Parts: structure tokens; C-alpha cells; sequence
């Protein structure tokens, strides 16, 4: 009590569930968004099965399990087993019920009408929550790096957002929103690791691609030219002893699937890379409000974590852009939990009551209170 | 400022090293105490030299001057590798299980200087 | 004649077990020989390329100042 | 022998927790009952139990093996500690003491309602 | 008789042989857990620095070309 | 715990002596029941050194103290090699005709703590 409230600061996505105890400033309790059955049958009796097996329990052991994943980049293919999902958050890794602090989630933008509602309606009318929010996702970063004029593009796994938040939000847009990041390149690998006889099929084994995917992938720094450099096999081939029993000496197969995100041809949309849709949307703003943007770009998200990333687009802007100002690409520390040190902030924050959704106020306007409120 | 014209330091000590041996602090006992006091000295002789690594807008963090790096390592009894990569940068990827660190960039010299 | 079957067998579960532990033990000793060794070599190599980048980072700096 | 004492926890919960006398931190929201603890109501005050032990603690198996080569000593005070075979307790022999102290409180209460 | 006393005096010859091995293979495997844990870690900094001395001989071209 | 404040067992045994004498326990009967607790002793100061004959998983059991492990099969009045294979390694076979013993082979320690 005293001088302590305790908020809690959550940013669940497509990969991980972010979550801290109290003013954390990096998340704490993290766990793969999953949740499956037994196509084995528990033993049934050595456990009346249940528990789908989650959090850090059900990474631990897949094999057995039959992972179903609820949230696909946006959509939710069913909201019933989300419930058993936010049982694992606030009860076994934080260890605190949610009715006794607020809570702050992370906010999509242009998400459908119907899971605001829907959303609200899991925590204050069934399982009490004195308080909460839920603010949106790349705003946030852009604060705690401590930018007041830059363009933002936040993709950590879920999907791609171009946002030109400089000054303020709620202008036309200049926004878009695209399924090309993360778990689209996942699913792309095993296509085409079958030229090589490898073929990881179900979700179970689909995870340790992502595993063996952040340790030695990487980003060709100009195809053309390292296609003749392939006759080396130094640069290339990278031996990878698999923990589990096989050896995959990847070349080829590290920068061909990432190319997928400069490349939206390999996966049929007529979408350019995302350096032509960045023109696409700061043409539609002011004229004398670009030469400010070129000058500081904010590129943060897992997706940056990548070697050879921020280089390759300093190559291909500067060739076909205004040439004046100078270019340079901003990328903190760690670019990836850049909204987790933002998300803590608004969480910490006073001045932060006057956004809100208090307990009272949503039976003084209904279940409309979300969009009465908030925009 | 440094000097001031009311009081006497060097005049003082003497003085003071009766008062701290009626309390019960010996010159053993002194020594272990300067030590601390010497530990924060190293660490005001070390400021950064504004690496030019970088050529324009933002830069890293380097420095010039190892010695006075050196020195607070010394007494401070710690690796002078590890005390520039931890320190100059910041570790996070604390999940429950408790953390692995290492995984950073650099930063500007303000927060730099800020956090020193 | 029981008794000394039970002692006979345990010998043969104690030689086996020990030669093949002796032979691993081995190959494992001479192994981490040749990693340890890779790992100085290695090390050896990180530190010239750590001390050339540094070089490079004194050299563009100067250049741009000289550019400027 | 692998279902743990966090195992059989497990099954109570899932199996009750809707018979009367019985809460938890699942079913009852309420942040007083610890992950690793639960809830038990008696006939009228409530009590939180932990879950160590239980199993081995009350297990206390041991079967002939172990007791066969003491029951074969000549030793008057050894032979002793293992009497002729049950003494006024026969029925079945094999099955935990554990669920042996529920049929001694049985036995107990049987002879006791059968008195003024 | 005398071979029961005979086939024991071989048994804790194989026992402590092994036991011996056993105490230094798991103290090799424990090193070698060590040593390969430095060994990618001066192999990821050894290509990253390599990834440091391709951008700034990059650079410094493109600053040469402006100097002149 | 060991030392209890409350209680003073070392001026409360010669006082038990008299209460011991009251019922009918002679100096001769009182030696003869510390006996049995003195067996107790004995198998107190008998332990596993966790034997690391195999090298990962499983593990056997055996006893470097043998100075303890001795003292006890010595006032037991038993052999302590067979109490020493008989229990470590547990015997199965009796068909009806009754038993046929010393087959078996090592297990974990929890279990070897446990019938313990
Ligand atoms: N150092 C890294 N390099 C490349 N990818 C990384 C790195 N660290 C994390 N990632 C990846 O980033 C993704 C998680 O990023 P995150 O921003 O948390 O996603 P989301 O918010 O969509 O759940 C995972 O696919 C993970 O493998
Ligand atoms: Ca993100």
C-alpha cells in the first residue's frame, strides 16, 4: 500500500507474451503463445490430460503435444481458448490475481470492432480488473528511445506497421498493415528445405526451425554478387549439429527465405518491398514535413535483430530518394524490447488515469465505453 | 570550487584522526575506509573520450585514456573487459529462468554520461 | 560354485564398463586437445580482427575530418 | 511411482473442486492461496496445506526381502522387534501403511459404536 | 573354495579403474562444456567484427572518392 | 532441532531412573532396552555415498563408511554382506513352494533412501 499501486505491464503478439511485476523496465515472465491437446490420449488417468500444456511447460515438451495456434498475425481463429491462456500469465508465472491491479495490453491498429468488446468484456465483466488499458503497440517506443521527430516501423513477428508518428497521432493514416513478418518466414523455410530433404511438416518440429533460425540466418548483403561468391564454401556453409540427431550444413537456405520480405513475389502478392510502400506513405503528408523524416528513421522490432538489415537499406533509399538531408537509421540497443521500455513507462505513469477505463465508468456508458472513450 | 576561505582541511585532519580514534576507527581500520573513498576517485578520472567511431548523428563509447580505465578496474577487482562491455552496453533478456546477457549496441555519449 | 557365478559375472560387468570408459575417456582427453587448441587459434584470430576494426574505426575518423 | 506429490495435487482440483469444502487459487479467485498451496475447508474455519511429503511420508511400504532377513535372526531382542506373524491383525498383509492407518481409525471407531 | 577368494581380487581392480576414468571424463566433459561456450562466443564476435572491417573499408572508399 | 528450552533431559533422567525402578525396570532390564535403541543408532549412522559406479542416470549404492555400516550388522548379530546384498538389492521369486532369493540388480538412490 503506502507509496505502491503495482501495475502490471503485459505486450502479448504472435511469438511472445511479454510481462513484468511492477515499474520492471524488461519483461520478466515470457512464454510461447500456444496451446494444443493430446492426440496421444494423457495416459488419461497418469493426468485427466487438460492442461494443453502451456507457458514455459509446453515448449519443454512438444513432440506429444498437438500445438494449435489461436492468434495468426490479427486474427483469432477462437477466443475460448485465449481464456486458458491469460490463465497462465497472471497465476503461474506472476504469481498475482488480476483482481487486486490494473492491467495494460498492446493495441494493433485497425483491429476489428468486435474483439474490443470482446476483449474488455474476458476481464471486467467476468474476471474483475479494477482497471486497464490498451495502448498502441509503436507510439510506445518511440517515447522510451526518446525520439520526438522520427517515422516508426514496428514489426516484431506479428505483422508490419508503417507508421510516420513524429508529433501526433489520429492525421489521415499513412499507415499500413501487412502479413509478411515472423512466423510467414518460419512456415516458408520448410518449403523449401524439401529440394534438400529436409521437411519439418507439423508445428512441433516448425518451432525449432525458429530456434535454429536466430543463430545463424542471415541477410545476403547483395544476392547478385554473392551468388558467384558461392563457390566458396567459407562464407556460405555453416555446419549446425541439430540437438536432437541430424547435421545441416546451411548455405543457401539462411538468405533465401528472408529475401521473402523484400521480395513479396514469393509469396503472390503484388506488394513491393517495404522501401517502395515507405514512399507510398510519406507522399501523401505534408511536403515540408519529409526532409525531417529521412534524417532520423526508427526501425525497431525482432525483425532488425537480423545481420545485414539496417545497411542494405541505406543502399537502396539513398539511389531513388531525395539526396540532401543526411541518412541515418536509428537502432537502440536492444530495437526488439524497445516497446516493452516504453510499455513500463505508461504503466508508471500519473498522469496516465486521465485515458483509462475505471471500473464504474464502463457501467455508466455500457459495453460502448471502449469506443466512447478510446479511439 | 575547490579551496574555501572558512575552513581549514589540511589543518583539520590531525584534528579529526583524535575523533576517529574516540569513536574506535584505528589507522587499520582507516585505511580500509580510504580505499572506498579511492575507488570513487578511479571512478571520476574516468570520463569518455566522444569516440568518433560513428561520423555524424549518433556515436559509441570509447576509451583513450586506459589508464585511469585501468586504475578503478584494478582496485576494483574486476575484469576490464567485461566491466566496458557490460557497462558501455546494456544487457536485458531477463525471461523469469533469469536472464542472458551480452546482446546490445552502442548508445549517445549523454546517456552515456548519464548512467556513468 | 553359485556365489563364485555371481562374483565372475560382476567382473565381467566391471571390465566391461571400465574398458569402455578407459576408451571414451580417451578419445574425449585427445578431443578436447584439439579444441582447446582451436579455441586459442580461434581467440588468436578474434583478437586481430578486433584490433584491425579499431584500426579502421581511428582511420575513418580522421579521413572524415580531413573530408570535412 | 512417478506421479508426484505436485501430480496428485493436480488430480484433487480437477476431480472436486465443485463437492462442497474445497477451494483453491483456480477455481476461488483469490490471490491469498499460494500457486504451490490450496485451500481446505473444514466444518467451519478454513486451512492451507502444502503438498510436501505426502506420498513418500506416507507410503512406509516394506515388503518381505527387507524384512524376511530380520525375521530370521537368532537373536532374542531382534526376532523380537518381528513377532510370530501378526498379532490380533491378520486379514491381508500387503497394502502400505498408509492405507493401514485409515483402517486402524476404522477399527477404532467400529468398536466405538458398538457401546453406551 | 579358492577360486571364490581368487575371481574377487580381479573385481576391485575393474571397479576403481573405472570409477578413476568416470572422475576425469565428467571433469573433460565439464571443460569441454566450457570451451565450446568461449568458442562460439569469440566465433560470434570474430564475425562480427569482420561484418565492422566490410562496412568501414566501405565507407572509407566512399570517403576517399569525395576527398578527391 | 536438537536442544529444546523448555526441557531439561540431562537433570530428568535421574529422576526417570526412580520412575523406571517404580514400575519394575532394574538397572539390568534398563541396559537391555538401550540396546534396541543403540540398533537404532546404528542404522542413524548408516547413509548412502551415493556410489557413482554409472556414469549419468541411474546410480547403485554403495557404502565407503563401512565403520558405521559394520558397527551395525556387529550388534544385529548379522552377516553384513548379506544384509548388505540383500537389502541393497532386493529379492523376487516366491512361487508358492516359497521363494528363491538374490536375483536383482541396483536402482536409484530416492528409492534406496526410501526403504531405507
Ligand atoms: N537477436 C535476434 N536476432 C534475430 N531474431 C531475433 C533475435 N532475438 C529475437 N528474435 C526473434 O524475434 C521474434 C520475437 O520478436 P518480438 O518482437 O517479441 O515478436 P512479437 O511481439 O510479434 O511476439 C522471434 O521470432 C525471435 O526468434
Ligand atoms: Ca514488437
Amino acid at each position: 500500500d503506502e507509496d505502491e499501486t503495482t501495475a502490471l505491464v503485459c505486450d502479448n503478439g504472435s511469438g511472445l507474451v511479454k510481462a513484468g511485476f511492477a515499474g520492471d523496465d524488461a519483461p520478466r515472465a515470457v512464454f510461447p503463445s500456444i496451446v494444443g491437446r493430446p492426440r496421444h490420449q494423457g495416459v488419461m488417468v497418469g493426468m485427466g490430460q487438460k492442461d494443453s500444456y502451456v507457458g514455459d511447460e509446453a515448449q519443454s515438451k512438444r513432440g506429444i503435444l498437438t500445438l494449435k495456434y489461436p492468434i495468426e498475425h490479427g486474427i483469432i481463429t477462437n477466443w475460448d481458448d485465449m481464456e486458458k491462456i491469460w490463465h497462465h500469465t497472471f497465476y503461474n508465472e506472476l504469481r498475482v490475481a488480476p483482481e487486486e491491479h490494473p492491467t495494460l495490453l498492446t493495441e494493433a491498429p485497425l483491429n476489428p470492432k468486435a474483439n474490443r468488446e470482446k476483449m474488455t468484456q474476458i476481464m471486467f465483466e467476468t474476471f474483475n480488473v479494477p482497471a486497464m488499458y490498451v495502448a498502441i503497440q509503436a507510439v510506445l517506443s518511440l517515447y522510451a528511445s526518446g525520439r520526438t521527430t522520427g517515422i516508426v516501423l514496428d514489426s516484431g513477428d506479428g505483422v508490419t506497421h508503417n507508421v510516420p508518428i513524429y508529433e501526433g497521432y489520429a492525421l489521415p493514416h499513412a499507415i499500413m498493415r501487412l502479413d509478411l513478418a515472423g512466423r510467414d518466414l518460419t512456415d516458408y523455410l520448410m518449403k523449401i528445405l524439401t529440394e534438400r530433404g529436409y521437411s519439418f511438416v507439423t508445428t512441433a518440429e516448425r518451432e525449432i526451425v525458429r530456434d535454429i533460425k536466430e543463430k545463424l540466418c542471415y541477410v545476403a548483403l547483395d544476392f547478385e554478387n554473392e551468388m558467384a561468391t558461392a563457390a566458396s564454401s567459407s562464407s556460405l556453409e555453416k555446419s549446425y549439429e541439430l540437438p536432437d540427431g541430424q547435421v545441416i550444413t546451411i548455405g543457401n537456405e539462411r538468405f533465401r527465405c528472408p529475401e521473402t520480405l523484400f521480395q513479396p513475389s514469393f509469396i503472390g502478392m503484388e506488394s513491393a518491398g517495404i522501401h517502395e510502400t515507405t514512399y507510398n506513405s510519406i507522399m501523401k503528408c505534408d511536403i515540408d514535413i519529409r526532409k525531417d523524416l529521412y534524417a532520423n528513421n526508427v526501425m525497431s522490432g525482432g525483425t532488425t535483430m537480423y545481420p545485414g538489415i539496417a545497411d542494405r537499406m541505406q543502399k537502396e533509399i539513398t539511389a531513388l530518394a531525395p539526396s540532401t538531408m543526411k541518412i541515418k537509421i536509428i537502432a537502440p540497443p536492444e530495437r526488439k524490447y524497445s516497446v516493452w521500455i516504453g510499455g513500463s513507462i505508461l504503466a508508471s505513469l500519473s498522469t496516465f488515469q486521465q485515458m483509462w477505463i475505471t471500473k464504474q465508468e464502463y457501467d455508466e456508458a455500457g459495453p460502448s465505453i471502449v469506443h466512447r472513450k478510446c479511439f | 570550487c575547490f579551496d574555501v576561505s572558512t575552513i581549514d582541511d589540511s589543518g583539520e585532519f590531525k584534528i579529526i584522526v583524535k575523533a576517529m580514534e574516540t569513536l574506535g576507527l584505528k589507522e587499520s581500520d582507516q585505511n580500509s575506509i580510504w580505499r572506498i573513498l579511492a575507488a570513487i576517485l578511479h571512478i571520476g578520472n574516468i570520463t569518455f573520450a566522444e569516440a568518433a567511431e560513428q561520423r555524424t548523428g549518433t556515436t559509441t563509447v570509447k576509451v583513450s585514456d586506459t589508464k585511469s580505465l585501468a586504475a578503478a578496474a584494478s582496485c576494483l577487482k574486476t575484469d576490464q573487459q567485461s566491466l566496458s562491455i557490460a557497462l558501455c552496453y546494456r544487457s536485458i533478456s531477463t525471461g523469469v529462468g533469469k536472464r542472458c546477457e551480452v546482446i546490445s549496441v552502442p548508445m549517445d555519449c549523454n546517456q552515456a554520461a548519464y548512467s556513468r | 560354485a553359485r556365489k563364485l557365478v555371481i562374483i565372475e559375472s560382476d567382473l565381467e560387468r566391471a571390465e566391461e564398463r571400465a574398458e569402455l570408459s578407459e576408451g571414451k575417456c580417451a578419445e574425449l582427453e585427445e578431443e578436447l586437445k584439439t579444441v582447446t587448441n582451436n579455441l586459442k587459434s580461434l581467440e588468436a584470430q578474434a583478437e586481430k580482427y578486433s584490433q584491425k576494426e579499431d584500426k579502421y574505426e581511428e582511420e575513418i575518423k580522421v579521413l572524415s575530418d580531413k573530408l570535412k | 511411482a512417478k506421479s508426484t506429490d505436485q501430480t496428485f495435487l493436480d488430480s484433487i482440483c480437477k476431480q472436486f473442486e465443485k463437492n462442497p469444502h474445497l477451494q483453491s487459487y483456480v477455481v476461488s479467485k483469490d490471490r491469498s492461496i499460494g500457486d504451490t498451496c490450496f485451500r481446505l475447508k473444514h466444518y467451519a474455519g478454513d486451512v492451507t496445506y502444502d503438498v510436501r511429503g505426502f506420498l513418500d511420508k506416507n507410503k512406509d511400504t516394506l515388503f518381505g526381502d527387507l524384512i524376511s532377513s530380520m525375521q530370521s535372526s537368532s537373536d532374542p531382542l531382534v526376532q523380537g522387534l518381528f513377532p510370530p506373524t501378526r498379532p490380533e491383525d491378520s486379514k491381508k498383509r500387503p497394502e502400505t501403511a498408509g492405507s493401514q492407518f485409515r483402517n486402524a481409525m476404522n477399527a477404532l471407531i467400529t468398536t466405538l459404536l458398538a457401546c453406551s
